[PDB]
Protein backbone atom coordinates (compact mmCIF):
# COMPACT_ATOMS: atom_id res chain seq x y z
CA UNK A 1 0.00 0.00 0.00
CA UNK A 2 1.86 2.74 -1.69
CA UNK A 3 1.10 0.12 -4.50
CA UNK A 4 -1.40 1.92 -6.11
CA UNK A 5 0.30 4.59 -7.06
CA UNK A 6 2.86 2.58 -8.67
CA UNK A 7 -0.27 1.29 -11.00
CA UNK A 8 -1.66 4.11 -11.94
CA UNK A 9 2.42 5.01 -13.23
CA UNK A 10 2.12 1.81 -14.94
CA UNK A 11 -1.19 2.66 -16.77
CA UNK A 12 -0.01 6.03 -18.00
CA UNK A 13 2.90 4.64 -19.31
CA UNK A 14 1.34 2.16 -21.22
CA UNK A 15 -1.58 4.67 -22.47
CA UNK A 16 0.74 7.53 -23.09
CA UNK A 17 3.01 5.28 -25.41
CA UNK A 18 -0.34 3.83 -26.76
CA UNK A 19 -1.19 7.61 -27.76
CA UNK A 20 2.39 8.01 -29.53
CA UNK A 21 1.82 5.98 -32.78
CA UNK A 22 -2.14 6.58 -32.49
CA UNK A 23 -1.31 10.34 -33.19
CA UNK B 1 3.24 31.86 -24.66
CA UNK B 2 5.99 30.50 -22.81
CA UNK B 3 2.83 29.34 -20.06
CA UNK B 4 3.84 26.81 -17.17
CA UNK B 5 2.24 23.24 -17.36
CA UNK B 6 0.66 25.04 -13.82
CA UNK B 7 -0.57 27.48 -15.80
CA UNK B 8 -2.10 24.90 -18.80
CA UNK B 9 -3.39 22.15 -16.40
CA UNK B 10 -5.30 24.71 -14.15
CA UNK B 11 -6.78 26.74 -17.56
CA UNK B 12 -7.84 22.81 -19.25
CA UNK B 13 -9.77 22.30 -14.96
CA UNK B 14 -11.35 25.87 -15.24
CA UNK B 15 -12.20 25.54 -18.78
CA UNK B 16 -13.36 21.84 -18.02
CA UNK B 17 -15.66 22.67 -14.88
CA UNK B 18 -17.20 25.68 -16.96
CA UNK B 19 -18.33 22.56 -19.64
CA UNK B 20 -19.34 20.94 -16.95
CA UNK B 21 -23.11 19.96 -14.85
CA UNK B 22 -23.84 23.95 -14.74
CA UNK B 23 -20.07 25.23 -15.00
CA UNK B 24 -19.37 26.58 -11.87
CA UNK B 25 -16.25 26.63 -10.33
CA UNK B 26 -14.97 24.97 -7.28
CA UNK B 27 -13.76 27.58 -4.35
CA UNK B 28 -10.22 25.79 -4.63
CA UNK B 29 -10.26 26.66 -8.49
CA UNK B 30 -10.77 30.07 -7.56
CA UNK B 31 -7.75 30.30 -5.25
CA UNK B 32 -5.15 27.95 -7.62
CA UNK B 33 -6.07 30.77 -9.72
CA UNK B 34 -5.59 33.31 -7.79
CA UNK B 35 -2.59 31.66 -6.02
CA UNK B 36 -0.81 30.41 -9.29
CA UNK B 37 -1.10 34.01 -10.63
CA UNK B 38 -3.30 32.18 -13.98
CA UNK B 39 -2.02 34.51 -16.32
CA UNK B 40 -3.54 32.32 -19.28
CA UNK B 41 -7.46 32.45 -19.84
CA UNK B 42 -9.76 29.06 -19.77
CA UNK B 43 -11.35 30.17 -23.05
CA UNK B 44 -7.72 30.81 -25.18
CA UNK B 45 -7.48 28.75 -28.32
CA UNK B 46 -4.32 26.51 -26.77
CA UNK B 47 -6.37 25.36 -23.79
CA UNK B 48 -9.49 24.59 -26.01
CA UNK B 49 -7.11 22.86 -28.34
CA UNK B 50 -5.36 20.99 -25.54
CA UNK B 51 -8.97 20.17 -23.60
CA UNK B 52 -10.29 18.53 -26.71
CA UNK B 53 -7.08 16.02 -27.25
CA UNK B 54 -7.18 15.18 -23.58
CA UNK B 55 -11.07 14.50 -23.34
CA UNK B 56 -10.61 12.22 -26.26
CA UNK B 57 -7.61 10.09 -24.33
CA UNK B 58 -10.00 10.26 -21.29
CA UNK B 59 -12.71 8.64 -24.04
CA UNK B 60 -10.72 5.64 -25.51
CA UNK B 61 -9.59 4.96 -21.79
CA UNK B 62 -12.72 5.97 -19.64
CA UNK B 63 -12.90 2.91 -17.22
CA UNK B 64 -9.02 2.69 -16.69
CA UNK B 65 -8.86 6.67 -15.50
CA UNK B 66 -11.88 5.74 -13.67
CA UNK B 67 -10.30 2.87 -11.69
CA UNK B 68 -7.00 4.38 -11.59
CA UNK B 69 -8.82 7.27 -10.06
CA UNK B 70 -10.40 5.85 -7.04
CA UNK B 71 -7.96 3.44 -6.39
CA UNK B 72 -5.46 6.50 -5.71
CA UNK B 73 -8.45 8.24 -3.79
CA UNK B 74 -9.72 5.60 -1.27
CA UNK B 75 -5.84 4.63 -0.60
CA UNK B 76 -4.18 7.90 0.21
CA UNK B 77 -3.46 9.55 3.25
CA UNK B 78 -1.74 12.97 1.89
CA UNK B 79 -3.34 13.13 -1.13
CA UNK B 80 -0.77 16.04 -1.66
CA UNK B 81 2.42 13.89 -1.48
CA UNK B 82 1.33 10.69 -3.14
CA UNK B 83 0.32 13.05 -6.42
CA UNK B 84 4.22 13.55 -6.75
CA UNK B 85 4.74 9.98 -6.08
CA UNK B 86 2.31 9.24 -9.35
CA UNK B 87 4.03 11.66 -11.35
CA UNK B 88 8.02 10.31 -10.84
CA UNK B 89 7.09 6.86 -11.83
CA UNK B 90 5.55 7.78 -15.28
CA UNK B 91 8.11 10.94 -16.19
CA UNK B 92 11.42 9.31 -14.53
CA UNK B 93 11.33 6.30 -15.85
CA UNK B 94 12.87 6.49 -19.29
CA UNK B 95 12.10 10.17 -20.12
CA UNK B 96 9.41 11.63 -20.99
CA UNK B 97 7.41 12.00 -24.21
CA UNK B 98 4.37 13.52 -25.99
CA UNK B 99 1.89 11.24 -25.04
CA UNK B 100 2.97 10.49 -21.12
CA UNK B 101 3.13 14.22 -20.80
CA UNK B 102 -0.32 14.15 -22.25
CA UNK B 103 -1.81 11.21 -20.71
CA UNK B 104 -0.71 12.67 -17.54
CA UNK B 105 -2.52 16.11 -18.14
CA UNK B 106 -5.79 13.93 -19.10
CA UNK B 107 -5.31 11.73 -15.95
CA UNK B 108 -5.37 15.20 -13.66
CA UNK B 109 -8.07 16.93 -15.49
CA UNK B 110 -10.70 13.89 -15.31
CA UNK B 111 -9.41 13.48 -11.82
CA UNK B 112 -10.21 17.24 -11.15
CA UNK B 113 -13.52 16.64 -13.17
CA UNK B 114 -14.59 14.04 -10.72
CA UNK B 115 -14.02 15.50 -7.48
CA UNK B 116 -15.85 19.07 -8.72
CA UNK B 117 -18.99 16.96 -9.83
CA UNK B 118 -19.88 14.93 -6.59
CA UNK B 119 -20.93 17.53 -4.57
CA UNK B 120 -20.23 15.50 -1.53
CA UNK B 121 -16.83 15.47 -1.69
CA UNK B 122 -15.26 17.18 1.32
CA UNK B 123 -13.60 20.42 0.56
CA UNK B 124 -10.05 19.53 1.81
CA UNK B 125 -9.80 16.80 -0.56
CA UNK B 126 -10.70 18.68 -3.80
CA UNK B 127 -8.33 21.32 -2.42
CA UNK B 128 -4.94 18.90 -1.70
CA UNK B 129 -6.11 16.92 -5.24
CA UNK B 130 -5.88 20.40 -7.46
CA UNK B 131 -2.78 21.47 -5.53
CA UNK B 132 -1.40 18.00 -5.75
CA UNK B 133 -1.95 18.21 -9.43
CA UNK B 134 -0.86 21.51 -10.24
CA UNK B 135 2.34 21.48 -8.05
CA UNK B 136 3.86 17.77 -9.81
CA UNK B 137 3.42 19.00 -13.59
CA UNK B 138 5.81 21.73 -13.10
CA UNK B 139 8.41 18.99 -13.47
CA UNK B 140 7.20 18.53 -17.13
CA UNK B 141 8.18 22.79 -17.49
CA UNK B 142 12.10 22.07 -18.39
CA UNK B 143 11.04 18.98 -20.66
CA UNK B 144 7.90 21.21 -22.42
CA UNK B 145 10.25 24.10 -22.48
CA UNK B 146 13.08 21.79 -24.27
CA UNK B 147 10.08 21.43 -27.48
CA UNK B 148 9.35 25.18 -27.52
CA UNK B 149 6.44 24.73 -25.18
CA UNK B 150 2.97 24.01 -25.15
CA UNK B 151 1.20 26.14 -27.94
CA UNK B 152 4.71 25.09 -30.21
CA UNK B 153 3.60 21.36 -29.35
CA UNK B 154 0.08 21.68 -30.20
CA UNK B 155 0.93 23.94 -33.45
CA UNK B 156 2.92 20.84 -35.05
BR1 LIG C 1 -10.51 34.84 -19.23
BR1 LIG D 1 -5.02 7.01 -25.62
BR1 LIG E 1 -15.43 9.04 -20.17
BR1 LIG F 1 -5.36 14.04 2.68
BR1 LIG G 1 15.06 13.53 -10.23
Amino acid sequence: DMRPEIWIAQELRRIGDEFNAYY
Amino acid sequence: MAYSTREILLALCIRDSRVHGNGTLHPVLELAARETPLRLSPEDTVVLRYHVLLEEIIERNSETFTETWNRFITHTEHVDLDFNSVFLEIFHRGDPSLGRALAWMAWCMHACRTLCCNQSTPYYVVDLSVRGMLEASEGLDGWIHQQGGWSTLIED
